[PDB]
C-alpha cells in the first residue's frame, strides 16, 4: 500500500466551473466589526479569561488600592 | 548530478545551463537525457531513466515505469516540502529552466529535437494521476512557457528593428534580398515559437488551471498574469484575462489571490488599456465583493486593486461600491482598514488642512457603524499622518470662530483619539500585534507639541463646552496624555491653575458618572510625585474635597432627621454630593476625612427603613468600600487604626450580605462584587508577602458562602445584547476567583461545572480556567467535584425515579461525561472518580428488585477509557464490595452494570 498520492480525479469538472461563478456566498462574508462604542472598547481590552482572573471585579482607579487585590492573586 | 547541482550547491545558474548546452553540442541524446532524469528527480522520483528506454519507450510508457520505480518513504516530495533550503530549491528550479531557454533562443531552441522533447515530457507528466509529476510538471511547463514568451518578444522587436531597416533601403539593392530573407527567417521562427507556446498552454494550462489540487491552479493563475504583464500587446485581451476571470470565484483562497495580485500587475506601476478597463467592468462586481471575501488576506488586495483601478478612472466605481470600502475602515482586521483608509484617502481627500479635518468628521458623522473615532483614526494613521498630527488647527476650529454642535463633539473626540495614539504608540485593542528609534523621538515630539498646545488650550477649551458631558469627559482625558515637566520649565504654572479651576467648577455642576470618573482619573494624573507641580494640586485637591466633605455632612443632617420623610428631590440632592465623594474617593487617598461614618450611617439607614433609592444605596456601599481599601493601604503603623480597621470590615461585609438579598437587582450586583472583591483581599493570602496583617484575614460563614452561590446561580444562569452579557462573565469570574483561590469550599464548583455544555458560548472559557486552576491545585478534590457535578445533573432529571435511558437529558449527561475524561498523583484522581460514582450509584436501594442510582454506571463507563490497566482490577474489586452474584448473573434494565463491567 503505497504512500505515493495518486489522484483519481485531476480536474474540475466544467459544469462546476460555471457554478461557482453563480454563486459565491460560501466565500464571501459580513463585515467584522471592531468595537463600535467606548464601553465595548473598554470591555474588549479588559475581557478574556486571563484579564478576567487577574483584576477586581469592581474597578480600581489608583494602583495603590489594586495591588492588594493583585497581591492575592499569582501565588496558588 | 543536474537535480543535486541545483538545490544542493549554489554554483551560477548560468554556469550550469551552459554546461548543459556544451553537452547537449558534443552529444544531443546523452544530455538530452540527463535533462529528463533531471525533471523526474525534481519530483521525488528516485527511478532513472536509462538510455535503452530513453531511444524505445514512449513517455506514456516510461512515466508509468517511473511511477513504479519511484521508491518513496512518505508522500512528500520536493515543492511540498517546508524550509529554506526547500523554498530555495523550488526557485532555483524555476530559476534554471527560464535560463535555459533564454541561453537557447537564437539557435538550439529552433532544432526539432530539444523542446519538441522536453514539452512531450513536461505533457505527459502534466496528465499524470501521481501528483509529484502532476504538480512538478505544471511548474516546469508554466516557466517554461514564461521563458518562451520573452523569446517571442525579443523576436517581435527584431521583426520591428529588422523591418526598420528593409523599408529605409526600400527608400533609397543586395542588400534588399538579404533583409527580405532575414524577415522571413525570422517569421518562420515566430512560427515555430507560436507552436511550442500552443502546445503547452493547450496541451497543460487549459487542464491545469483547473487541478483538483488548489496549490497547482495558483501555479497556473500565477504565470497567465506574467504573461499579460511581460507581453501584454499579445496576451492582454479576453481570450487570457476570462481564465482569471473565471478563476476568481473559484472556493480556495489561495487561488484566488493571486487572481488579484494577476490583475495588480496589469495597472502597477504602469498602464493605461482599454481591452482591460473593459474587463475589469464586467467583474467589477464580483472585485467589491472580493472586499468581503472570507480569507482576510484575500480581502486586503482586492482593496488595493480597487484602489488601483480608481487611479486610472473613477468610472466604474459607482456610489454604493466607494461605500462599502469605506465601511470596512472599522474592520476588526488591521490590514484591511489600512487599505479601505489609503482608499478613502484618495477617494475623498484632495489654515491650509482645515478643510480637510471638516471632511474626516463629516465622514464619521455620515457612517452610522462607529460612535468613537478610535478605529477610523488609527485607518487612517498611515496615510494621513501629517493631517491628523495637526492639532493646533483641529483646536483653531473649536475655539476662535460655522460648525454645529454635534460637528464640533466629534472633532473633539477624533482630535482626542489622534492624541491617545500619537501619546501611547499602538494601535486600539484588537488592531495591535516595536519601538524604534525614530518612533521614541516622533512620540517624544509629538507629546511635548501636544502638551504644550494643550497646556494653553485645555482650559479655554473647558470653559466653551463645560457644560456638555460628552465632551467635557473627552477633554479631560488629555493632561492623562502630557509630559508633565513642561509645566514648571515651561512656565506655564498659571494654565494649570486655571485648568484645575475649571475641573472643579465641573466636578461641582456635573453629576454624570462618566464625568465625574474623568475628573477624578485626571486629577489622580496631576498629582503625580515626581514632579513639581504636584504640590500645587495637592492643595488643590484637598480644597475641593474639604468642600464636598462639609457639604456632605450637612445635606446628611436634614435627611436623616426623623420629622422630614425626604421626597425624590430632597434625595437626588445627597446622590449629586455623594457620587462626587464617591468618583474621588476611589482614585484618591481621602483618609483625613473620616466618612466611614457617613456612609455607614447612611447603609444602615436604608436596612432599617428598607427604602433608600438604589442609586444612594450602590453608591455608599462603593464609597464605603474605598474607605476600607484605603485604610488597608497605610499600614506608621498603628494598632488602633489597626483593630478598628477589622472592626468597619467585619461590619461592612455583615451589610453587603444583607444588601444581597435586597429587592432591587442591580444593588445585588453592587453588593456581590464588592463582597468577592473585599474576601479575595482580606483573604488568607493577604499575609503571603506580610504576617504583620494576620488578625485582618476573613473566611465566610457557610451560610455566607451558599448565597454567594445562590447568586450565581438566579443571576448567572438564567434562560445592548452584549451588554447583559459582559456583566454577568463578570459576577461569574468573581465567584471563581474564590474558588481557585480556595476562599470558598471547592464543593460549591459542582454547581458551576455542570454548565459547562448548557452555557458553552456565554460562559465556556472561564468555566474550563476554572476546573484547570483546580487541576493544578488539588487534582485529587477536582475529581471529586467533578463527578459532584454529574452527581447533580443526575438527581435533577429523576424530578423529570426511571426512566428513559434513550433521553435528550441522559444522552447530554453522558456527552458531559465524555468531556470530563479527557480533563484527565495523575492516576489516585481516576481512582478516586470511580469509587464515589460506584457509591452514588448504589446509594439508596430499590422494593422488588436495581437500586435507583444504577443508571449512573453508564456515565461512570465515561471515565472507565481513561485509567488503568492494574486500576481496573482494584476498581472491579471495589465494585464487587457493591455488586452481588446475583446481580452480575442478572442480564435484562440491568444494562448498565453489565456496560460498566467492559473495563
Amino acid at each position: 500500500k503505497r504512500k505515493l498520492i495518486v489522484d483519481s480525479v485531476k480536474e474540475l469538472d466544467s459544469k462546476t466551473i460555471r457554478a461557482q461563478l453563480s454563486d459565491y456566498s460560501d466565500i464571501v462574508t459580513t463585515l467584522d466589526l471592531a468595537p463600535p462604542t467606548k464601553k465595548l472598547m473598554m470591555w474588549k481590552e479588559t475581557g478574556g479569561v486571563e484579564k478576567l482572573f487577574s483584576l477586581p471585579a469592581q474597578p480600581l482607579w489608583n494602583n495603590r488600592l489594586l495591588k492588594l487585590f493583585t497581591r492575592c492573586l499569582t501565588p496558588l | 548530478m543536474l537535480f543535486e547541482v541545483v538545490k544542493m550547491g549554489k554554483s551560477a545558474m548560468q554556469s550550469v545551463v551552459d554546461d548543459w548546452i556544451e553537452s547537449y553540442k558534443h552529444d544531443r541524446d546523452i544530455a538530452l537525457l540527463d535533462l529528463i532524469n533531471f525533471f523526474i528527480q525534481c519530483s521525488g522520483c528516485k527511478g532513472v531513466v536509462t538510455a535503452e528506454m530513453f531511444r524505445h519507450m514512449q513517455n506514456s510508457e516510461i512515466i508509468r515505469k517511473m511511477t513504479e520505480e519511484f521508491d518513496e518513504d512518505s508522500g512528500d516530495y520536493p515543492l511540498t516540502m517546508a524550509g529554506p533550503q526547500w523554498k530555495k530549491f523550488k526557485s532555483s528550479f524555476c530559476e534554471f529552466i527560464g535560463v535555459l531557454v533564454r541561453q537557447c533562443q537564437y539557435s538550439i531552441i529552433y532544432d526539432e529535437y530539444m523542446m519538441d522533447t522536453v514539452i512531450s515530457l513536461l505533457t505527459g507528466l502534466s496528465d499524470s494521476q501521481v501528483r509529484a509529476f502532476r504538480h512538478t510538471s505544471t511548474l516546469a511547463a508554466m516557466k517554461l512557457m514564461t521563458a518562451l514568451v520573452n523569446v517571442a518578444l525579443n523576436l517581435s522587436i527584431n521583426m520591428d528593428n529588422t523591418q526598420r531597416q528593409y523599408e529605409a533601403e526600400r527608400n533609397k539593392n543586395e542588400r534588399l534580398e538579404l533583409l527580405l530573407q532575414k524577415r522571413k527567417e525570422l517569421q518562420e521562427n515566430q512560427d515555430e515559437i507560436e507552436n511550442m507556446m500552443n502546445a503547452i498552454f493547450k496541451g497543460v494550462f487549459v487542464h491545469r488551471y483547473r487541478d483538483a489540487i488548489a496549490e497547482i491552479r495558483a501555479i497556473c493563475i500565477e504565470e497567465i498574469g506574467i504573461w499579460m504583464k511581460m507581453y501584454s500587446d499579445a496576451f492582454l485581451n479576453d481570450s487570457y484575462l476570462k481564465y482569471v476571470g473565471w478563476t476568481m470565484h473559484d472556493k480556495q483562497g489561495e487561488v484566488r489571490l493571486k487572481c488579484l495580485t494577476a490583475l495588480q500587475g496589469l495597472y502597477y506601476n504602469k498602464e493605461l488599456n482599454s481591452k482591460l478597463e473593459l474587463f475589469t467592468s464586467r467583474f467589477k462586481d464580483r472585485i467589491v465583493s472580493m472586499t468581503l471575501d472570507k480569507e482576510y488576506d484575500v480581502a486586503v488586495q482586492a482593496i488595493k486593486l480597487l484602489t488601483l483601478v480608481l487611479q486610472s478612472s473613477e468610472e466604474v466605481l459607482t456610489a454604493e461600491d466607494c461605500e462599502n470600502v469605506y465601511h470596512l475602515v472599522y474592520s476588526a482586521h488591521r490590514p484591511v482598514a489600512v487599505a479601505a483608509g489609503e482608499f478613502l484617502y484618495k477617494k475623498l481627500f484632495s489654515g491650509p488642512n482645515a478643510n480637510l479635518v471638516k471632511t474626516l468628521v463629516f465622514f464619521f458623522l455620515e457612517s452610522e457603524l462607529h460612535e468613537h473615532a478610535a478605529y477610523l483614526v488609527d485607518s487612517m494613521w498611515d496615510c494621513a499622518t501629517e493631517l491628523l498630527k495637526d492639532w493646533e488647527c483641529m483646536n483653531s476650529l473649536l475655539l476662535e470662530e460655522a460648525l454645529t454642535d454635534r460637528q464640533e463633539s466629534a472633532l473633539i473626540e477624533i482630535m482626542l483619539c489622534t492624541i491617545r495614539q500619537a501619546a501611547e504608540c499602538h494601535p486600539p485593542v484588537g488592531r495591535g500585534t516595536v519601538l524604534t528609534a525614530k518612533e521614541k523621538k516622533t512620540q517624544l515630539d509629538d507629546r511635548t507639541k501636544i502638551t504644550e498646545l494643550f497646556a494653553v488650550a485645555l482650559p479655554q477649551l473647558l470653559a466653551k463646552y463645560s457644560v456638555d458631558a460628552e465632551k467635557v469627559t473627552n477633554l479631560l482625558q488629555l493632561p492623562q496624555y502630557f509630559d508633565l515637566e513642561i509645566y514648571t520649565t515651561g512656565r506655564l504654572e498659571k494654565h494649570l491653575d486655571a485648568l484645575l479651576r475649571q475641573i472643579r467648577n465641573i466636578v461641582e455642576k456635573h453629576t454624570d458618572t462618566d464625568v465625574l470618573e474623568a475628573c477624578s482619573k485626571t486629577y489622580h494624573a496631576l498629582c503625580n510625585e515626581e514632579f513639581t507641580i504636584f504640590n500645587r494640586v495637592d492643595i488643590s485637591r484637598s480644597q475641593l474635597i474639604d468642600e464636598l466633605a462639609d457639604k456632605f455632612n450637612r445635606l446628611l443632617e436634614d435627611f436623616l432627621q426623623e420629622g422630614e420623610e425626604p421626597d425624590e428631590d430632597d434625595a437626588y440632592q445627597v446622590l449629586s454630593t455623594l457620587k462626587r465623594i464617591t468618583a474621588f474617593h476611589n482614585a484618591h487617598d481621602l483618609s483625613k476625612w473620616d466618612l466611614f461614618a457617613c456612609n455607614y450611617k447612611l447603609l444602615k439607614t436604608g436596612i432599617e427603613n428598607g427604602d433608600m433609592p438604589e442609586q444612594i444605596v450602590i453608591h455608599a456601599l462603593q464609597c464605603t468600600h474605598y474607605v476600607i481599601l484605603w485604610q488597608l493601604a497605610k499600614i506608621s503603623s498603628t494598632k488602633e487604626d489597626l483593630l478598628r480597621l477589622k472592626k468597619q470590615m467585619r461590619v461592612f461585609c455583615q451589610i453587603c450580605q444583607h444588601y444581597l438579598t435586597n429587592v432591587n437587582t442591580t444593588v445585588k450586583e453592587q453588593a456581590f462584587t464588592i463582597l468577592c472583591d473585599i474576601l479575595m483581599i482580606f483573604s488568607h493570602q493577604i499575609m503571603s508577602g506580610r504576617d504583620m496583617l494576620e488578625p485582618l484575614v476573613y473566611t465566610p460563614d457557610s451560610s455566607l458562602q451558599s448565597e454567594l452561590l445562590s447568586f450565581i446561580l438566579d443571576h448567572v444562569f438564567i434562560e445592548s445584547k452584549i451588554e447583559a452579557l459582559h456583566k454577568r462573565r463578570n459576577l461569574l469570574a468573581a465567584f471563581c476567583k474564590l474558588i481557585v483561590y480556595t476562599v470558598v469550599e471547592m464543593n460549591t464548583a459542582a454547581d458551576i461545572f455542570k454548565q459547562y455544555m448548557k452555557y458553552y458560548n456565554d460562559y465556556g472559557d472561564i468555566i474550563k480556567e476554572t476546573m484547570s486552576k483546580t487541576r493544578q491545585i488539588d487534582k485529587i478534590q477536582c475529581a471529586k467535584t467533578l463527578i459532584l457535578s454529574l452527581q447533580q445533573l443526575f438527581n435533577e432529571m429523576i424530578q423529570e425515579y426511571n426512566f428513559d435511558r434513550s433521553s435528550s437529558t441522559f444522552s447530554g449527561i453522558k456527552e458531559l461525561a465524555r468531556r470530563f475524561a479527557l480533563t484527565f498523583k495523575t492516576r489516585e484522581a481516576i481512582a478516586m472518580l470511580h469509587k464515589d460514582g460506584i457509591e452514588f450509584a448504589f446509594k439508596e436501594p430499590n422494593q422488588g428488585e436495581p437500586p435507583l442510582n444504577l443508571a449512573f454506571l453508564d456515565i461512570l463507563s465515561e471515565f472507565s477509557s481513561k485509567l488503568l490497566r492494574q486500576d481496573k482490577r482494584t476498581v472491579y474489586v471495589y465494585l464487587e464490595k457493591f455488586m452481588t452474584f446475583q446481580m452480575s448473573l442478572r442480564r435484562e434494565v440491568w444494562l448498565p452494570l453489565m456496560s460498566y463491567r467492559n473495563s
